[PDB]
């Protein structure tokens, strides 16, 4: 039932402290939909974000991020919301039984990693003076390495099959977007071999030249 | 709890090292959006970061700001603060200069769990005449918590939240 | 010999009635924890038992059913239909046989806001057995009968805690089964035994405590307790005539006890886990049940 | 369905009995049309839906002739009209029949563009039929010879049972499926004037019928029309002017007493209205939404049917259930006919019943 | 509620058959409740379009809907709908001509456009022409051509000529091929099934075959192709295969602590796709006072990237059934095999391999068939006594041939799958024999909706020894149960052992016949009680089953008193209803079958609950 | 060996008529219009263009044809080169 917001809000933050995400989110949703324009319902929406993230309710977390950013384009705490959106995408990406068996989820679907990289890039470009920028940048590095590994695996397969120009396009895009990764360094030999197999070595000497220059 | 959900595996990421073209050679790499701007550190990484909603004042909270911004007998907050300093917190301000209304409190050890033993600080208060209502600052001092001394944008908001919620209770 | 062997089959028929006897949250599912009055449930079990004289048996019952209803003001009553099939195999001193029974019936339940619930069920089945015994010269024979099983139960759920509820319950059920009459004239002597329609009744009082943790962190619906069952009536009367003379037999009451069950913890939306307990009443009548534990992990 | 159907009260002052029954065959059935017969020299001409048609002798109910016009069924729609020594009929299959009375075989058969819902009418040596499409056609009695096809406009929601035009001073007037009641000079096929008496006094046109499909009645210069959505109007033959208006309407069949005018509301509310101001006299609430038919004057009284097959009688002053009749248990959906001091009511299978007072 | 429909204004066809093709219905037929009688404007327009097609398809080109009217009774309960039309007249297809900047493939279009002269117009074949001409031009890689059709009509000659203009456009190339939705399976397993190679000229047929192969892999509940052009270069198109990964494989566990059996232990996993690696791993085991069974098997379908597969298995079967001596004999069977296979074309695969087996059986119950087998082996033990032991080891070579063309990977709605498995011995083995088995499953639908389908299952098997020998009985065929004749009993059909006295005593149990043949016909229909979302998650079938297994070696002269067993004529026959359900726990079946023509020892079980494989 | 190796195509194809349209001294745009957009270019050093036609019907000798068109860094055709390939294996 409805009552003054004091007791309901106090119980809400108290059970957030206890960590009972179920009852916490039920209470918060009830209070928010009861007072859709309360004095400080924005804090309630932030608590909704936190509850969805910690309760493993990721799609609802993403939807609530989108709703909050649409209703509140400018606020002293946008960086937190965008960081949570990126965290949502990150967490959705990497978690399964391969985590138990330690299988590199590198050549799987990269879409979620791509979206997370986009959101973290938006954040780090936006407010470098915030407090989440360092962890964000570390996540940027990890994600970029991951995408490079995925493209490397695709190129490796296409070489294995014998399609000698799809590999060229793939590794060329890899160079054009991942200039500072291990994957491109390892894929340069794929360039060399592919150019060799086309009877047009003229670019193959250049590939060997750049390989020798950067091999050290 | 209190950290990010995922593992700290990305903390062990490989270094981001670029490559240089040789003589008489060009390189088209600078043609995408996957560029990582260089930024300094001094940020809580790994599980050390405290992901937790930044509780809003419930006005001005840019730094440690705790000024009070519609009331006529707005001076009634000081006896209410005395009531707050009474059984409400059982703690009379360290310098309760009510005549000058500069009732600066003393450092405490209030606790709210969250894997934290205690978190209390001297939320210094002064009551000027600003804005529509009778102004009253809540600028806190150095926050103690379990640490000897420490401060952070969210951390200072935690101690200020205690002054924020209680002062707003008087409404 | 021949007279006692039929009683064991009547006891097996009582055991078949005893096997047909189940709980309220098990035979027809828990009265709570299901939000919709429209829902389908089932009951698959395989029990066993034994008695003095080599009378051992093992039965397997598979039943399904559905119910559909709407809501009301203070009592969300529901009702529906169900089907069942039982198959058992038993052995004795000089007797051994297998029985089966296919039947259809209806179930209903109603729970109040005070935690008290009631349930009822009624089913008609066509039970046919086929057994061989060398005593009395009968040999091998198969006989069929119609069984009308009617049962009622009720329970008082107490909200002891958020994850604990001590819910006493009491039930009473009566069933009508037409008897079979047969003469052993194939061996040379009449030895005719005639069994009439039996309409026994039996009640049961049981005290149990169920702990139902949730959130997939524990997700364990454990249920401990005990119950006592007493046969109110027993109409297993059979009149036998032979060279020595004429004899009459009648059914007997029950004073049986039943123990708790296993864990039955379904953790996540894709996994399962559960167990069952069996009462090894060796001292009383060398009685027993069947116990098992298994779980399924599907990727 | 959740719809109130009040029971009929019991009142009696005289006992009328059925003169005879006919049972022509599978007539109107569950359909809806304007199948009512015509009387000429003590012989009624009943028409059957399945293509049958029978002439019957009055005061005795004796079969004269009966012929079938099967094709396959025929689906007769128009009412029975007689002119010269012939009868004219329209069918739902977009055909028109000219039958030669006693002979039975069609004197001449022609085709029309659309269903002939409109009751056929003869005037000035031409028969006027209004198709269920937005067209009206004048046909010659010799052999077809469509004189003209005057076009009309209508939205795709109009209720059936289209209006029957009436002639006066050489010009025929007819209502429209949107309220545009118009007049046409019936010798060359030119449309003079029209006006919309039906006001769309609602929220959205989907729930608004706002069309007139009942025949107008002319008295000197005054004439009337009745739309489903209401909008009773008195208008004069000279042009599109309105002497007075009323927001009750909601009728599809009405008669005139010379001084008073009767009507049937949608909720089955019957009142008597005056020439000048149209003030109600009384009302009846015994049968609400029971789908009564048109009232007919007879010996200074009114006779009405119903969709329950319970014939009702009404006093000319203040109304009174002088007699209540029960002849069929399935109901009535036809239009009553009175001539030579005799009343006839059509049914589904018993079809025509001639009553005695 | 709708009441009447009329098509007044026609004089060529009857009203009833015209309205028969309408989805909208005006009146319910007597002895059925198949259809409803309401009013819906959108389906009125749809049926109007169908009516337009059903006139234009037979040379009534000069046809147009003059008008359509919907009305209402003055009671708001019954609705009449009328249509007034213009039939026009019959017309004849004068001829066809082609034009445009068509590509050098003009011969194919010209051949495909050929129509028998003297025939009337029909819009259905014309529409087929545009559709399949577009498909043809897409086969060579023109995804976006534009075609126009003009039916010139000469009424004075009752003729209609079609002028079709084709605009091939530009060449098309695929820049990238990106997958989406594969949460677990690695990109390699999806990419290795493709036939439209990245960086080449597009082929629509190649993309279609790729999506078909992804479907046939059998671990994707739904797959949808999508070809979209890049907003960059004028002629470059990206291709995406939006999949939705499903469940596969199960880990199960159980313990059977009980008085009558002591302790029974069961565990095992079986995935056809291990962690997305693409392997297939099945391991399981059980231990009991009567049973000790275990087996392990691993297969890689892509040992090399052409289609070559390599798979092996091992098994230990020392169950040691001793108690009660109920038609059981002490037996330990341990063995292994390894096989490799390769495809011979796009749709047929061969496989071959080698195997070692060893079997030790002691304390065999007496019966004539096994005594004859042992006599053929050269051993002559006592008839009434049961104490002999037999050790044997066998080298063997096995092979197989598979044809697979199925619209989907599991309970499909098209195609056929056949599989032949041959199993011969080789010199150096104690046993000398061979055995050939064959399975076939053909799916044929009845309409393009692919919801109602007929299914034909056939299983055959036969073998024998060579050089005056005979195979061991323990490797003989069996019949009865799911995946076989339904409803009878698990492994109940066949010759029954003849027990020696301990004269001859007949046994209800079977020993399996050397020659087996069964067949089955199934109607498959949707489930009316299942919503749309789960509609493609269950299956209801009506099955008619027949089967027969016998022994081709039966010296009926020596024991002519007992019923003959060398007679294949003793057919069995059953039928019933089967309900296949796919569950988060896996695939389940449910059959309520009533045998029609049954024999002795049937042990009829009208309720079977097989789990797995299905 | 004998196993089914599916057919493989590895670049934009061209014919004799496509080659005959080529003349030295034309701009990038309309030559791309004439021959389609090249799939494999050289962003390394010079901005030359390649047109490779490859066909490997499976267990058959690969057929290759290379058309290398070198352009100045302004947008016009500098020179061309054609090669029926089939050298080596």
């Amino acid at each position: 039932p409805d009552n003054p917001p004091n007791e309901i809000y106090a119980t809400a933050q108290q059970k957030l402290q206890d960590g009972n995400w179920r009852q916490a989110i039920t209470q918060l949703e009830a209070l928010d939909n009861r007072y859709p324009f309360g004095p400080y319902s924005q804090q309630v929406q932030l608590d909704l974000i936190y509850a969805y993230y910690k309760n493993a309710d990721l799609p609802l977390a993403q939807a609530a991020i989108d709703r909050f950013i649409r209703l509140n384009p400018t606020h002293p705490n946008i960086d937190y919301v965008m960081y949570m959106r990126g965290l949502t995408n990150m967490a959705l990406d990497d978690s399964a039984l391969q985590g138990f068996f330690g299988v590199d989820r590198s050549d799987r679907d990269p879409q979620h990693a791509r979206a997370a990289f986009s959101d973290f890039s938006k954040l780090v470009r936006g407010y470098p003076n915030s407090q989440y920028t360092t962890d964000a940048t570390k996540r940027l590095v990890f994600l970029k390495d991951r995408l490079a590994k995925y493209e490397y695996s695709v190129a490796e397969y296409y070489t294995e099959r014998g399609a000698w120009v799809a590999v060229v396009n793939r590794v060329e895009g890899m160079l054009r977007d991942y200039p500072d990764t291990q994957a491109t360094r390892d894929a340069l030999p794929l360039m060399e071999n592919a150019y060799r197999q086309m009877q047009m070595n003229a670019q193959a000497e250049k590939v060997a030249k750049i390989i020798a220059a950067n091999s050290s | 709890k209190r950290q990010v959900s995922g593992d700290e595996a990305y903390l062990e990421a490989a270094p981001l090292a670029e490559l240089h073209a040789p003589a008489g050679m060009i390189l088209p790499v600078t043609s995408g959006d996957y560029a990582i701007p260089v930024t300094n550190g001094s940020g809580a990484v790994g599980k050390a970061l405290d992901i937790r909603p930044p509780a809003q004042p419930l006005t001005q909270f840019t730094g440690d700001t705790a000024s009070l911004l519609e009331n006529g007998r707005g001076n009634t907050l000081w006896p209410q603060v005395v009531s707050v300093l009474q059984a409400k917190n059982y703690t009379i301000t360290q310098r309760d200069d009510a005549g000058q209304t500069l009732t600066t409190d003393w450092v405490q050890w209030n606790r709210l769990d969250e894997d934290e033993q205690y978190r209390g600080r001297y939320q210094i208060s002064v009551k000027p005449q600003g804005y529509q209502q009778a102004v009253t600052v809540k600028l806190l001092n150095l926050e103690q918590a379990g640490k000897p001394v420490a401060d952070a944008a969210s951390m200072q908001r935690y101690s200020t939240e205690m002054m924020n919620v209680i002062s707003a209770g008087l409404d | 010999e021949a007279t006692r062997n039929a009683a064991a089959l009547f006891s097996v028929d009582y055991k078949a009635f005893l096997n047909e006897v189940n709980n309220l949250n098990k035979r027809m599912g828990d009265l709570r924890d299901i939000n919709g009055e429209a829902g389908a449930w089932a009951r698959i079990m395989s029990g066993t038992g034994s008695a003095s004289g080599g009378f051992s048996d093992n039965y397997t019952h598979v039943q399904v059913g559905v119910d559909k209803k709407h809501e009301l003001d203070g009592l969300d009553l529901f009702t529906g239909f169900t089907v069942t099939h039982t198959d058992s195999s038993a052995s004795a001193d000089v007797f051994s046989g297998k029985t089966k029974s296919v039947g259809a019936g209806l179930y209903a339940s109603a729970m109040f806001d005070s935690g008290a619930y009631i349930d009822l069920i009624g089913k008609y089945v066509h039970h046919d057995n086929e057994y061989t015994a060398t005593f009395a010269g009968l040999g091998t024979r198969d006989y069929s009968t119609h069984s009308w099983y009617a049962g009622a139960e009720a329970g008082y759920r107490y909200h002891v805690t958020e994850d604990a509820w001590i819910e006493p319950q009491a039930e009473l059920v009566y069933g009508s089964v037409s008897g079979k009459q047969f003469a052993w004239k194939d061996q040379g002597m009449h030895l005719s035994m005639k069994d009439k329609d039996y309409n026994p009744l039996i009640g049961r009082t049981g005290v149990d405590v169920g702990k139902s943790f949730s959130g997939k962190d524990w997700k364990v619906t454990a249920r401990a307790g005990l119950g006592y069952q007493f046969d109110l009536l027993a109409n297993g009367e059979t009149v036998l005539r032979d060279a020595s003379g004429e004899k009459r037999i009648k059914g007997e009451k029950d004073s049986r006890m039943l123990m708790s069950v296993g864990l039955n913890a379904e953790i996540r939306d894709n996994v399962r886990f559960g167990l069952e307990f069996e009462k090894s009443a060796f001292g009383k009548y060398n009685v027993d049940n069947a116990v098992n534990a298994n779980f399924r992990y599907c990727f | 369905v959740v719809k109130m159907s009040p029971l009929p009260t019991v009142e009696n002052q005289f006992t009328p009995t059925t003169a005879w029954s006919t049972s022509v065959g599978s007539g109107i059935g569950n359909f809806y049309s304007n199948l009512h017969p015509a009387l000429a020299d003590n012989v009624v001409y009943a028409a059957d839906r399945a293509g049958l048609v029978k002439a019957l002798n009055a005061d005795d109910g004796k079969e004269i002739w009966s012929v079938s016009l099967a094709e396959e069924p025929a689906l007769l729609s128009g009412g029975v009209t007689v002119s010269g020594g012939h009868v004219y009929i329209g069918s739902e299959k977009a055909q028109v029949y000219a039958l030669n009375t006693s002979d039975g075989t069609v004197a001449w058969q022609t085709k029309v563009a659309g269903e002939a819902l409109s009751r056929p009418v003869v005037s000035d040596g031409l028969v006027l039929i209004h198709t269920s499409n937005g067209q009206l056609q004048a046909l010659n009695e010799a052999d077809g010879a469509v004189k003209w096809t005057v076009n009309l406009d209508m939205p795709s929601l109009s209720l059936r049972g289209e209006s029957a035009p009436t002639t006066a001073f050489g010009a025929a007037v007819v209502g429209g499926d949107n309220g545009r009641v118009s007049a046409v000079l019936m010798e060359q096929g030119q449309m003079i004037w029209q006006q919309r008496i039906s006001q769309a006094t609602g929220s959205t046109e989907i729930d608004r019928l706002s069309d007139v499909d009942t025949t107008p009645v002319v008295v000197n210069g005054v004439v009337f029309a009745l739309a489903y959505n209401g909008n009773l109007t008195a208008l004069d033959l000279r042009s599109g002017q309105i002497m007075w208006k009323r927001e009750l309407g909601s009728v599809n069949d009405f008669i005139v007493d010379g001084n008073r005018i009767y009507l049937v509301d949608q909720n089955d509310r019957v009142m008597a209205l005056t020439i000048d101001g149209g003030v109600t006299l009384w009302t009846q609430s015994d049968l609400l939404h029971r789908l009564l038919t048109s009232p007919v004057l007879y010996n200074g009284n009114l006779v009405v049917g119903d969709s329950e097959g319970y014939l009702h009688w009404i006093n000319v002053e203040d109304g009174r259930f002088v007699a209540q009749q029960k002849v069929d248990s399935s109901g009535f959906q036809t239009e009553p006919v009175a001539a030579d001091g005799k009343l006839l009511i059509q049914a589904k299978d018993g079809t025509v019943y001639s009553i005695t007072r | 509620e709708i009441q009447q429909i009329n098509i007044v204004g026609n004089h060529a066809f009857t009203t009833d058959e015209l309205i028969s093709h309408f989805q909208l219905r005006d009146e319910v037929p007597w002895w059925n409740v198949v259809g409803d009688r309401k009013y819906q404007k959108q389906k009125l327009a749809g049926d109007l379009e169908t009516l337009r097609s059903y006139y234009l398809d037979r040379g009534y080109a000069r046809f147009n809907i003059d008008s359509t009217q919907v009305s209402l009774t003055p009671d708001k309960k019954g609705i009449y709908v009328t249509v007034n039309i213009t039939e026009g007249d019959q017309y004849k297809l004068s001829g066809v001509e082609v034009s445009g900047n068509l590509a050098g493939h003009s011969a194919e279009i010209e051949q495909l456009t050929k129509i028998e002269p003297g025939e009337l117009y029909n819009g259905t074949k014309v529409t087929k022409m545009e559709d399949d001409i577009k498909k043809l031009l897409g086969r060579y890689g023109y995804a976006y051509p534009r075609v126009q059709s003009m039916p010139e009509i000469n009424d004075a000659d009752k003729t209609v000529k079609l002028r079709v203009n084709v605009d091939a456009g530009n060449r098309f190339y695929v820049r990238k091929i990106r997958f989406e939705g594969n949460d677990t399976s690695k990109d390699a397993v999806l990419r290795r099934e493709m036939r439209q190679m990245e960086g080449a000229w597009l082929g629509s047929d190649l993309v279609d075959q790729g999506k078909e192969r992804l479907n046939r892999l059998g671990f994707f509940e739904t797959v949808d192709t999508d070809t979209q052009r890049v907003p960059g270069s004028p002629d470059q198109v990206d291709v995406v295969y939006k999949v939705k990964e499903r469940n596969t494989g199960c880990f199960n566990f159980g313990i059977g602590y009980g008085t009558e059996s002591g302790v029974s232990f069961q565990a095992g996993v079986q995935q056809d796709n291990w962690l997305g690696t693409g392997y297939a791993v099945g391991i399981n085991g059980t231990k009991n006072d009567y049973q000790t069974y275990a087996e392990l098997s691993v297969t890689n379908p892509y040992f090399t990237v052409d289609g070559v597969s390599l798979g092996g298995r091992l098994f230990y079967n020392d169950f040691q059934a001793d108690d009660a001596d109920l038609s059981d004999y002490t037996n330990k069977s341990y063995g292994t095999d390894v096989t490799l296979g390769f495809p011979i074309n796009e749709y047929n695969s061969l496989r071959a391999g080698l195997g070692y087996v060893h079997n030790s059986l002691s304390n065999m119950q007496p019966q004539v068939a096994m005594w004859r087998y042992l006599y053929s082996m050269g051993e002559h033990p006592s008839t009434s006594d049961q104490d002999n032991s037999f050790k044997t080891d066998d080298f063997t070579f096995n092979y197989g041939w598979t044809y697979n063309k199925l619209d989907r990977g599991y309970f499909p709605t098209d195609g056929s799958r056949v599989n032949l498995t041959g199993k011969v011995t080789i010199p150096g083995s104690d046993n000398e024999y061979y055995k050939v088995t064959l399975d076939t499953a053909t799916y044929v639908p009845i309409d393009d909706d692919h919801k109602w389908v007929v299914l034909g299952r056939t299983r055959w098997g036969y073998g024998d020894g060579l050089g005056g020998k005979e195979m061991p009985f323990y490797e003989n065929f069996y019949a009865g149960g799911s995946s076989t004749v339904r409803g009878f009993q698990s492994n109940t059909i066949g010759p029954k052992a003849v027990y020696f006295p301990h004269d001859l005593c007949k046994s209800d149990d079977a020993v399996g016949g050397n020659a087996m043949a069964v067949a089955s016909l199934e109607f498959i229909t949707p489930t009316p009680f299942i919503s749309d979302k789960y509609a493609n998650s269950v299956r209801t079938s009506f099955f008619w089953d027949m089967g027969t297994v016998w022994d081709t070696n039966w010296d009926s002269s020596q024991y002519s008193g007992y019923p003959d067993y060398s007679d294949p004529s003793n057919i069995r026959m059953s039928a019933g209803i089967a309900l296949q359900w796919m569950s988060p726990l896996g695939p389940l079946v449910f059959s309520y079958a009533q045998p029609f023509k049954k024999y002795d020892g049937d042990k009829a079980e009208q309720f079977q609950f097989n789990i797995g494989k299905t | 060996r004998v196993v089914y190796r599916p057919d493989i195509n590895q670049g934009n194809y061209l014919t004799a008529n496509d080659v005959s349209k080529i003349r030295v001294g034309m701009t990038q745009q309309q030559v791309a219009y004439a021959l389609g957009t090249p799939l494999m270019s050289d962003p390394f050093g010079t901005n030359t263009w390649f047109y490779v036609f490859r066909q490997q019907p499976g267990h058959e000798g690969v057929t290759q044809q290379t058309l290398t068109l070198t352009f100045n860094s302004s947008g016009v055709l500098t020179n061309i080169d054609n090669k029926p390939a089939l050298s080596g294996n």
